[PDB]
């Protein structure tokens, strides 16, 4: 068969990943402008949410040193790939868990809804890529609302998890956070309600 | 019009098959036995069709389309054409032709048992694009018997005709498919004295092509003679 | 030495090739733009002829399963490369051998003369390819014309024959076809009349 | 009734596949955690069913013919079951499944988007004879994508299935076809860690058994646990 | 040492076993003899009982693609090997799991006693072979019924059985189903109460 | 009379020698130059004369007394004969005709300087056997002289005509002997152009099948085309 | 692929085949019982004919060392292959050309008609193998009778010789001699009119 050049093997970010991609949590000073996790502006259409979530080993056990990147459409469900601090939106953010309580956070829109490749629309969601000392090649997951039951039941990608009771791990738990909107979307990254990783 | 201004290097023909090929029982007959007469590249051959403005159709490359579903193995038959030199050759005609899934020809003279399938035709053209790159979709054809020795059959294999930048050029070939354990047994491919020779007509596998889901690729690239700027002559 | 990447070895057309290069023949529904036996059209600037011919094996059979290209200069002397339907005249066409008869034809006009590489003229000809079951690489050939005799007896190509007994199986036939203007040309593959074939 | 006369050769579960064979996607939630019990031979492990008296049709063994033709490669698929001694199993009961030519199975869960075969079943059933052989004619499956990694590929392959002369013999298995490339890219073919245990899977192009002018042959034997009668118990 | 030929490596039984070997199931006509289900006929001697069952990955999810094949003894604890529709008993079946329900049922008689190699008698039971994709070669087990525990306690194959707790795995509970006695076999593969599996 | 219940594995024309081998003078003449014309099989291929009912006589196969003895090295020659699949061919005629201890041939048209042996006629005859074995006594007959190239000496050999079950099988052939020199140098050897086939013809010294203090002896079998019954027909 | 056991290599008759298989030939004292031109006895059923011919070589020159060998089906169509002198017919024979005259002579009646595997029949013909000196492999031809053209038309055998004009090569020309029905059937080897030989 035709080979390819074989891709560049991954390793473990290390517990020091936030060094290089968390200056703040590192307790290091940081530069001009960083990739954080505030993806839109006050002002950016849409509705506003926090989203928060834990990360738990096989063990039960929080994941202190995880490192995440989200990447979301826009309310109108457009993915904004030109990333700029100036921008009301921004697709792409990252976040951290503290190593105190362990709990990452973002500030977003909930997305708008975007089709797969044969035209079918998504349910609005999330893609989160997860890093951490301990994960060889990061895990890849989506995130989904709870209030987009209508949605979910019919997303095309939801639907290619074979047992239903998987797909339940995928979805955020709406909640409310100093009066505000949030969800929930805790990782188990082993064992007992592990959640959903997927390959592309 | 076309004008004089290439060279093309002069063909193996120790490379390419000789005319006369006992084992392949129709090459007898059919192979001159005088010498072939060497003349010097003139206009007459350093030239050729251009088929740039050939009103193609939006299926002419699609056998999956161009005739129900075929029933058969879905594959992309994908490459490039370059020439000796490596240079890509672009917007160049190749035309491909073969049997049916069951090594049925769409042809009256084939009289082969297996069926014809209602939605395949097994045509295909698709002019090279700016890179040298062509592609078709169809079905893996099926080896077929013939009357050469008494057990005779042919590899599955694809019908190839490349026109190239001149006549000089143009070429007719058959692509056989990796693996094949009937290749090594065919008269025809044997008429290639060269084992070299006959891995060149051996499309391989290629699933950073494929369509998950869908349908496999083999990749298929082509080499025509190296073109060259006359110089002192 | 230095060696460049090998040529595709050539393989014969086999007995269908009419599926894939003359689609009318295999008796198979035709495309929109066909390649086939018409060079020129009614209005074309020439002498309009009419070519025809048998092929013949090495034992005086006819070829009948014959696929022919040609490619040949317009009356004025020139190669037409731009192939379209919608031109007067191609210089490049496709014919094929009657199941039947075993008879192929070609609607064009006598093609003017054009000048070899050193600058010297060549007689009117019409380039030929021959391809068939039976042929592992095609077969290269010269049509020129018997009413052509002085310019025929100048040719830089023809005069590279050897053999002037040899040159006569280059000759085509000028005769009359429903009082139009045809020139026969018969190619004898193998044997007594063998037809000259090039290699360049 | 059967009697407790044989002994069993024990199988070699490094020689066979493991449960547990990651790449197998599926092999995670179904295979033990707990080590299997070994248990002596009694009587219910070494009898089994005996089908000679099964009332097989005309074509059971006959794909061509038992559901127009079927489009696709013509082939018979034969061999000899034996057991570990070399010893011939007769009115041994061989069943098998597969793909139509397109890689399409003619089962409610098959989704590929290849087309059914009006005329393809894709089952058959033969009793082994008294020399232990076996003979189906059928069409060469095409192979077919599955849900594993995002671009996997069953190579082609026929299911089979063989009785033996008890349950301690009965096993199923896949006949896979000599040069297909897709075979070491499998991770169920994977699921055999020794390459040689591999090659045993790998039907083999016989020239011998084909019809001229109609269809090819593979043979595919199968060696089936060692028989051994009982001594010193 | 001897080594003997190598015995033809096992492979799953993939989705699509049906198509082979339950050809109703698979929604496919049947042929005029098909092994199935119901090894005894109504006028056949010995406890007429039905078995059902489900099969549990280890997620706790039912494996709706199973196939099973039974070999039991007759009443008198007798193997009838010669298989024949004519028979009233048959000692071998086949079944397998609803694509819903994932639930097999099998009609039968309670096999007799049959003695092991060592003329030691084995409580009444019935031989198992479980098929599906997701395995690779074939589980084996046993089903006791729960109303022979005094047979029970002293057959030498559930006494090899290191940990008592694992021989309950392979007791089927007796029920009735519209009247009939019935008993309920679930096999677990993975996990929480793993049936036992043998090799032999 | 004979049926058609039995079809033969084609034979490998690659294998056996061609009919034009230039170096075997005679061969330019006497070969073909239109390719052979394949046909299926038929009752009238399929089938042959069986000569279990000829009455051969006492010393048929006894050269040493069916013709003084003669002057030359005793020899046992025998072997068996099978066919591809290594069955043995029971009934079947073989036939040997060779020279003399000095190479001289009991024929008119032989005319080297060589004697002939009063004692001598070089013909034999037997049936195989139940287990398709034969045997002649004989002497080792001599190289000789023959006119192709200038100095050209056929090694020594004995000719051999078997009969098989069908005209297909029947087959006229050579024995030479193990370790003669003469064998790479024979322009009637080499008419076979794969080695491995030249080594088929060598009858192996057999020690323990001669008779001590009597004769040597050498063992050379013979392999007919497989017989195996039609199929899917 | 299966490879089975190499047939044993062909090698050719050699000029003093007739030794061992034509001693009266050879000019030798012939054993008890030999096999040879007479397939039939007097009181034959069938119609009593005699075969005669020469066999050329490529330059045009009697072949004086050739030996044949014949099989052909009796009067009724019928194969006799239990080869007996005592027989009135035997289907096998066996001839060589004269040292002088250069011809063979076969004593038959004319063959009934056989049905190829198809069920189809065959035209009468008897099946020839021609061995000699500088024929490294037996050549294979069949015998057709002149005055079965209807059948001959038919011939599935004949049928499948592409070229005609070859067909006629297998024709034996029916003629008298001593007013006894004979039929000339010549071999050309190689060549003008080269005999069809086949490959089975
Ligand atoms: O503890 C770890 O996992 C660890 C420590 C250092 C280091 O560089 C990496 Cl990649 C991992
Ligand atoms: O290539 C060959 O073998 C070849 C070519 C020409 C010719 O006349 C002969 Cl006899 C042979
Ligand atoms: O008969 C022939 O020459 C023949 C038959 C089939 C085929 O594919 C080719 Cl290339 C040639
Ligand atoms: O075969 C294995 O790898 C295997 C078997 C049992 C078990 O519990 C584990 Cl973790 C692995
Ligand atoms: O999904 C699977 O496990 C699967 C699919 C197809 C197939 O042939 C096999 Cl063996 C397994
Ligand atoms: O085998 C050969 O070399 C061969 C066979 C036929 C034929 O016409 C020629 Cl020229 C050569
Ligand atoms: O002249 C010949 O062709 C010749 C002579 C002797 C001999 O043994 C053979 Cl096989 C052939
Ligand atoms: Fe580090
Ligand atoms: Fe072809
Ligand atoms: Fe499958
Ligand atoms: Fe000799």
């Amino acid at each position: 068969p035709i080979e390819l050049l074989p891709e560049t093997p991954s390793q473990t970010a290390g517990p020091y990943v936030h060094i290089g991609l968390a200056l703040e949590a590192a307790g290091n000073p940081t530069r001009d402008q960083e990739i954080w996790n505030r993806l839109a502006k006050p002002d950016a259409p849409g509705e506003h949410i926090l989203l928060l979530g834990q990360v738990y080993d096989g063990n039960g056990h929080l994941v202190r040193d995880s490192f995440l990147e989200v990447w979301q459409a826009d309310a109108n469900g457009e993915y904004q790939d030109a990333y700029n601090l100036e921008n009301a939106f921004n697709s792409f953010g990252r976040t951290a868990t503290t190593f105190d309580a362990g709990e990452w956070t973002l500030h977003t829109v909930k997305p708008g809804v975007v089709n797969n490749a044969a035209g079918v629309p998504m349910a609005p969601h999330i893609n989160i890529s997860l890093f951490a000392r301990g994960i060889n090649i990061h895990l890849h997951t989506r995130l989904y609302f709870d209030d987009e039951a209508q949605a979910n039941a019919k997303c095309p990608v939801l639907n290619l998890i074979e047992q239903p009771q998987r797909r339940e791990t995928l979805i955020a738990k709406r909640c409310e956070v100093d009066g505000k909107t949030a969800y929930r979307f805790d990782i188990r990254i082993q064992g007992e309600g592990e959640t959903v990783f997927f390959d592309f | 019009p076309a004008q004089d201004n290439s060279r093309f290097v002069i063909r193996d023909r120790n490379w390419h098959p000789k005319a006369l090929t006992p084992d392949y029982k129709t090459s007898i007959a059919r192979s001159p036995r005088q010498a072939l007469v060497s003349i010097p590249q003139s206009i007459s051959e350093t030239t050729g069709p251009n088929f740039s403005h050939l009103g193609f159709g939006a299926h002419d490359h699609d056998l999956l389309l161009n005739f129900g579903l075929p029933i058969g193995e879905r594959i992309i038959v994908a490459g490039r054409v370059v020439d000796q030199y490596g240079k890509p050759v672009p917007n160049t005609l190749v035309e491909m032709w073969q049997a049916n899934a069951g090594g049925r020809y769409r042809h009256k003279n084939d009289r082969y048992l297996a069926p014809l399938d209602p939605n395949f035709g097994g045509v295909g053209r698709c002019l090279t694009d700016s890179d040298g790159y062509y592609s078709f979709r169809t079905i893996k054809p099926g080896p077929y018997p013939w009357r050469n020795g008494p057990n005779d059959w042919r590899p599955a294999h694809i019908h190839f005709g490349i026109s190239g930048p001149s006549i000089a050029t143009k070429l007719i070939t058959q692509l056989y498919f990796e693996g094949d354990p009937l290749i090594p047994m065919c008269p025809i491919v044997k008429s290639i004295a060269n084992p070299e020779a006959v891995q060149q007509l051996i499309a391989k596998l290629d699933m950073n092509n494929a369509n998950p889901m869908d349908c496999l690729a083999y990749r298929f690239d082509i080499v025509l003679r190296g073109q060259r700027k006359t110089h002192f002559e």
